């Protein structure tokens, strides 16, 4: 059983490194379920498969480096592009906020300089970091996640979801993330099909 | 009072046969409607069609006239085809329930747990078990019946009716209720009022119509053939005997409207 | 020559048990119809209220009563 993922990502944003966790198609498997992940380049030089891979996909893996604040607004522009597109507007998007370990070093040096309204946002409720976490680092990480969710909540449709995750550079537990999110996407489509939701 | 019951039975027969030919015709052209659950829906549709096209007009004529005007081989064909079609549609609902349970609790390993190597073996197993129950007392458990060419007795021989009731209703009723219990558990996201009430309305009908149709008959018949102190009248017996026929006219309404592409294909007729 | 439970929609018939032969249908009267056989089509009529035949001009008979759809009997 194949599942054609669509990895867009960004250039020099941990995407080629997170590929190596076994334009170029790749393949991997979890619990003898075979995902076939289509890379595309980063949505800056190769928009060729946007007609071809427009419908057969089951998810869209968008990975973004989170430490570099200077290259942050272009990522939000690309996420507003793909989230409110035409051909790929009914596909749920997995979001990988990569290089959180680099963000833990890039904070302690400010995120309020490149984006001015950071202090207006605070660390919200129903949030759980890892053990031994600085509150400013978690505030910055949840600030950019809340920015991506503000861009995500700008359709009002409920026809396609979005699943964010905080992954480090050399995390081994990342294929189970895509496994569980593809399971949830297919289960939501199955519940919509049987008129249960 | 003969033509009035005849015209309401003809209306119910015509509505049921038109619904089942529409359900079986809406799949025969679309190549997208070729999965295993569509097979399990057209199997229920062809069982309800085989019941409603042949067995229902003869029982309607038998209720209007009051006597089976045809022969005796016709009666022995009619009772066996009646039992065959009714328990074939019941076990079709049972395998639809099993398919939906292993469709909502293994969403990625579903095409590696349901294949045509074994999605058309459960179909032949329930059709063969239906034919075992129907052609059971054609040699096995038939009591000696009177030799009229006018009456047509049902096969109310005890010992056979208990086995048939158990392994034709009460095991598929248990299977349908526990698998739809799991489907209702998973479909509660597992603001939430619209998530719970949207499932408790669309599973409530698909168990309520089946129980309300078949549980009167399959409760009256073995309790009356084993405990003859109840002794139900002729009117309540005809009511519970005809609710089971009403189920095969209800099933065109529910089960294509419990999908998305089936409802579009059925609404494409007008 | 010789003439020879209670419900409403129950049919009542008469059979002839011959020597060695099986139970052949002879006559029957019900609330919905009244059926006969070819052997006694003219030589024997029926009568119902008790239920008895009436023959004019093969020696053992059985008066039976039964239903039309449910598997009951009263011999
Ligand atoms: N109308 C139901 C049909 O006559 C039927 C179904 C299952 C039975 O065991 C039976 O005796 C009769």
């Amino acid at each position: 059983a194949t599942h054609r993922l669509l990895l867009l990502g960004a250039d020099n944003s941990g995407k080629s490194t997170i590929v190596k966790q076994m334009i170029f198609e790749t393949k991997f498997q979890v619990d003898k379920v075979n995902f076939h992940m289509f890379d595309v380049g980063g949505q800056r030089d190769e928009r060729r498969k946007w007609i071809q891979c427009f419908n057969d996909v089951t998810a869209i893996i968008f990975v973004v480096d989170s430490s570099d604040y200077n290259r942050l607004q272009e990522a939000l522009n690309d996420f507003k592009s793909i989230w409110n597109n035409r051909w790929l507007r009914t596909i749920s998007v997995i979001l990988f906020l990569n290089k959180q370990d680099l963000l833990a070093e890039k904070v302690l040096a400010k995120i309020e300089d490149y984006f001015p309204e950071f202090a207006r946002y605070t660390t919200p409720e129903d949030a759980t970091p890892e053990p031994g976490e600085d509150p400013r680092v978690t505030r910055a990480k949840y600030f950019i996640r809340d920015e991506f969710l503000r861009i995500s909540t700008a359709s009002g449709d409920g026809r396609h979801y979005c699943y964010p995750h905080f992954t480090c550079a050399v995390d081994t537990e990342n294929a189970r993330r895509i496994f569980n999110d593809c399971k949830d996407i297919i289960l939501q489509m199955n519940l919509r099909e049987y008129n249960l939701v | 009072k003969a033509i009035l019951l005849g015209v309401i039975l003809g209306g119910l027969i015509l509505f049921g046969v038109l619904g089942n030919i529409l359900v079986i015709l809406s799949v025969a052209c679309h190549r997208h409607l070729h999965s295993v659950t569509h097979y399990y829906i057209v199997n229920l549709a062809v069982a309800d069609l085989l019941l409603t096209s042949t067995v229902l007009p003869f029982s309607a004529i038998f209720e209007v006239l009051g006597y089976w005007a045809f022969g005796r081989v016709f009666c022995n064909i009619w009772a066996a085809v009646d039992v065959l079609c009714c328990t074939a549609s019941i076990m079709g609902l049972c395998i639809i329930s099993i398919d939906r349970y292993i469709g909502v609790s293994y969403p990625l390993r579903y095409p590696t747990i349901v294949t045509q190597r074994r999605g058309l073996m459960a179909l032949l197993c329930v059709w063969a078990l239906s034919l075992v129950i129907s052609i059971g007392p054609l040699f096995g458990w038939r009591q000696p019946a009177p030799e009229d060419e006018t009456i047509c007795q049902i096969n109310e021989e005890p010992g056979y009716v208990l086995f048939s009731a158990l392994g034709s209703f009460y095991l598929p009723l248990a299977i349908i209720l526990v698998m739809y219990c799991r489907v209702y558990v998973v479909a509660k996201r597992e603001l939430k009022f619209s998530r719970e009430k949207k499932a408790a309305k669309t599973l409530g009908i698909v168990v309520g119509c089946f129980v309300l149709c078949w549980l009167p008959f399959f409760l009256v018949m073995p309790i009356g053939s084993f405990f003859p102190d109840f002794k139900p009248s002729e009117t309540v017996f005809k009511i519970v005997f005809w609710l089971g026929y009403l189920n095969s006219c209800i099933n065109p309404i529910i089960y294509p409207c419990s999908s998305q592409e089936f409802k579009k294909a059925f609404q494409n007729v007008l | 020559s010789l003439r020879l439970n209670i419900s409403a929609h129950w049919k009542m018939g008469w059979y002839r048990q011959a020597p060695g032969k099986e139970r052949e249908f002879v006559a029957g009267i019900g609330y919905a119809n009244t059926n006969y056989a070819d052997s006694v089509k003219g030589r024997f009529t029926i009568s119902r209220d008790t239920v008895y035949l009436q023959m004019n001009s093969t020696a053992v008979y059985y008066c039976a009563a039964y239903s039309y759809y449910r598997d009951h009997s009263y011999w």
